[PDB]
């Protein structure tokens, strides 16, 4: 993440906007990546 | 007659000269370990 993290109303509550990228790669045994994204 | 020991892991025997020509015949017979059966094996998953 490149980003902030901004409070927002629910209280309140810490929420994270910006660039964010989550990935879970796993390998087939070779080459083609598989990607959770 | 027969003994073994597995402390010792070890055939003892009470009998004949002829018992012990015999019974070193199958003190030898089945002396004999298996080969491995790849009994269980580790499969790498390639997609799933």
């Amino acid at each position: 993440i490149v980003g902030e993290e901004v409070p927002v109303i629910t209280t309140v509550d810490r929420k994270e906007v910006g660039i964010k990228l989550k990935v879970v790669p796993q390998i087939n045994e070779g080459n083609s990546v598989q990607l959770n994204i | 007659k027969f003994v073994a020991d597995e402390r010792t892991n070890s055939i003892l025997i009470s009998g004949d000269p002829k018992v012990r020509e015999r019974l070193k015949r199958l003190i030898k017979q089945l002396d004999v370990e298996m080969a491995a059966k790849g009994n269980n094996r580790v499969v790498y998953l390639k997609y799933a």
